[PDB]
């Protein structure tokens, strides 16, 4: 539908994940693409150059820096809130598909703090695994609230292509239907490529998540809930 | 001091269950599980069975009096 | 695994499905890719190459991506009687090695007698290949695994239009890429036997159902040689001949 | 004769349970069955409960006498 040009998702990082997502959106017509990702071009640029032409009707913003960083941060922040279809207005998705905990934790630290939702998704290291996840903060669990072992343990973080390429697709598939409003929006869809299952959840906040601004959203998403045949010559009979 | 853990991205979804003393970290009664389940202990994350999000830092007691008996584990895939 | 660089998959059909297929396998490096296609570029492609013909365009921008694949393609319609022979010679010639068949032969056309095609050939060959498809409105796709006398060829199963010998008289990007990337799954699985070989698997986009099942050929199959290669898997069958715990000072007890 | 009939495509299985004349075509019960499920009749095929693939073109009586009651509508779908 149409509607699709009504939009502006934005994606950090345009590695394997990432830049078939970027294409698929592109393709589907989406109004904006906000491209984050750090290192010739850079990555966002050589992504930006190619999206262009493959479709000159969507928009692009990209940005070439750590998001992690103090000054960065703040300017994330600002285009998340800021570089929707609209200037002045917040982009409708964020896309994490970084290769990291540490971002991933930045970028649900930054939705957490603004209210923003978005979709965070990931490919295991042997390529046989990933998943797909959706973040509204307050109403499903944010990433901070089931945090993997390694970042609970403060410890420091010291076939690809048919993986990635899966993933993409099914994040851009729950893209459309979050967006469009068409067919279930999965909340948590997982890929298992060993044995080709793909299990569905759907993950609740905790009430004491260590990311306060995710408890604080919880407050609010509870207080907006309180506020409400052609022809049949034959003769076969259903039964 | 006993749990069932679930490995979620299993279709049997097998379990095991594990007997700990109150004061054990959860932290390490995870990678427990994810070491007999033979998945990645690190990037391991664990959820009830309602789907509520676990902090594994606190002890198995806490664990145990907050959620009960009943954990899944879920991956945390790391790459993009 | 480098295994992988021993074997030869043929693509029928570099369309949407077929061409996101044809990049991967490019990508994990395949041995050879065989292309088979009738029509030209229009508006994976690319603008300065509308009007050649596909198998061309996709032949010279996946050369340069891996240098090391070998490509053969083919600009014709299969279903003509002088190509159809021609197609059945390099399915059972032009493996990576002249002389052998392709281990493999994926099915990514648009079209049910195209599909029929492919399966006569393969039943007649004794050739295992996978078909894949894509529903209309975009929202279901599959892929099938079909080794000649062992699983249900397309024929056994026919779709309505089909079997009423009817003439074929009657969002796209993100299922053809789910599609691709569960057809090359299965072939990488297939080909370097790690994982589980899905015979069918859905896809149902609409509520992200993946339904899994193992179609099997049906005795009275109108192809004859669907039954004639079930009596050769029948008489085939009848003939064949750690858990450490980085420590543990806290007691916890497996029970 | 009597079939039930389920599709496979959808998470819920739901289920069609037709009667029939023996000498009506095949054919016609799964055009029956496919608009019933609001699914395209031209691109359904048909399957036993055991997966063996059924050529609809034959009598209802036929396909009852060889593949018994229990069978499962396919989708087959067309583009690339
Ligand atoms: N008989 C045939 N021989 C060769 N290619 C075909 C035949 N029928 C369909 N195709 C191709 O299959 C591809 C499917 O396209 P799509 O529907 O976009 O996946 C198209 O590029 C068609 O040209
Ligand atoms: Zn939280
Ligand atoms: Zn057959």
């Amino acid at each position: 539908y149409e509607k699709i040009r009504t939009f502006a998702v934005a994606i950090v990082g345009v590695g394997g994940v990432g830049s078939v997502t970027a294409e698929m959106l592109t393709r589907c017509g989406i109004g904006k693409l906000l491209l984050f990702d750090y290192d010739g071009l850079s990555k966002v640029q050589a992504a930006e150059h190619t999206l262009r032409n493959i479709n000159p009707d969507v928009l692009f913003e990209v940005h070439n820096y750590n998001i992690t960083t103090v000054e960065n941060f703040q300017h994330f922040m600002d285009r998340i809130s800021n570089g929707g279809l609209e200037e002045g207005k917040p982009v409708d998705l964020v896309l994490s598909c970084v290769d990291n905990f540490e971002a991933r934790m930045t970028i649900n630290t930054a939705c957490n703090e603004l209210g923003q939702t978005w979709m965070e998704s990931g490919v295991s290291e042997n390529a046989v695994s990933g998943h797909i996840q959706l973040i509204i903060p307050g109403e499903s669990a944010c990433f901070a609230c089931a945090p993997p072992l390694v970042v609970a343990a403060n410890i420091d973080e010291k076939s690809l292509p048919t993986t990635m390429g899966v993933v993409a697709g099914i994040l851009v598939q729950n893209v459309l239907k979050f967006l469009l409003n068409f067919g279930t929006v999965s909340f948590y869809l997982g890929y298992n490529a060993m044995q080709d299952f793909f299990p569905t959840m759907s993950m609740k906040p905790n009430p004491q998540c260590d990311d306060r601004n995710c408890r604080k959203q919880q407050e609010e998403y509870k207080k907006k809930v309180a506020a409400l045949h052609e022809d049949n010559e034959w003769g076969i009979e259903l039964v | 001091v006993s749990f069932k853990i679930t490995l979620t991205s299993d279709p049997r979804l097998p379990y095991k269950v594990l007997s700990v003393p109150e004061s054990t970290p959860f932290t390490a009664v995870l990678k427990f599980a994810a070491e007999e389940f033979k998945v990645p202990a690190a990037t391991s994350a664990i959820i009830t069975n309602d789907g509520i999000g676990i902090n594994p830092a606190q002890t198995a007691g806490n664990v145990f009096l907050k959620h009960g008996s009943e954990l899944r584990i879920i991956p945390r895939d790391r790459v993009g």
